[PDB]
């Protein structure tokens, strides 16, 4: 398996790490995603403690609007991100 | 962590469309009319 | 420091630039270097059809934009869908299903 292969196969992974905590066992509801964001992604965190802000991302990536963040709306978090790393790797050149 | 506030909920403003069109590829993709590319995952 | 998620993602960007920097447009991906990446980085992947006509109906399905080429946000619309059948297959299973 390639390295991109094998990132793929974490991002499966990671998600169900949290996902089966509460509820249902194959989504993330806002405590699950804020655990996922605070130990999986903390280079993401805000500066400051902001509950406000998590509570709007929560509602961002709730694209079907049931409460819940799924896989796919899961990878479109990480895609948003990914975007990011992508502009900073594009964006400053020497 | 970040040296700001709220990069993250500005990066996913836009994930409505990013999900319709994820939607639309996998629909593509698991019905066979992509066949470069499995519609499954496989060994 | 960094959790094998956000050793994941970097891998997202590096492998992209990989190839979209090896002609052309150096942030985008062309069909020739579309196709490397595919067949080199996600063997097994790679369905029952090779020729070039299936894989410009690829090409065309995955440049949304039609401007003949894969920029960043298509090639992440890409593995988002490829990292979903790898999710369909785990959720498939048994919850205490082993695993290492
Ligand atoms: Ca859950
Ligand atoms: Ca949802
Ligand atoms: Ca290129
Ligand atoms: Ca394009």
């Amino acid at each position: 398996a390639s390295p991109l292969e094998k990132a793929l196969d974490v991002m499966v992974s990671t998600f169900h790490k949290y996902s089966g905590k509460e509820g249902d066992k194959f989504k993330l509801n806002k405590s699950e995603l804020k655990e996922l964001l605070t130990r999986e992604l903390p280079s993401w965190l805000g500066k400051r403690t902001d509950e406000a802000a998590f509570q709007k991302l929560m509602s961002n990536l709730d694209s079907n609007r049931d409460n819940e963040v799924d896989f796919q709306e899961y990878c479109v978090f990480l895609s948003s991100i990914a975007m990011m790393s992508n502009e900073f790797f594009e964006g400053f050149p020497d | 962590y970040r040296k700001l506030q709220r990069e993250l909920e500005d990066a996913t403003e836009t994930a409505d469309a990013m999900n319709r069109e994820v939607s639309s590829l996998k629909n593509k993709l698991r019905r066979g009319d992509l066949p470069f590319v499995v519609p499954r995952r496989m060994a």
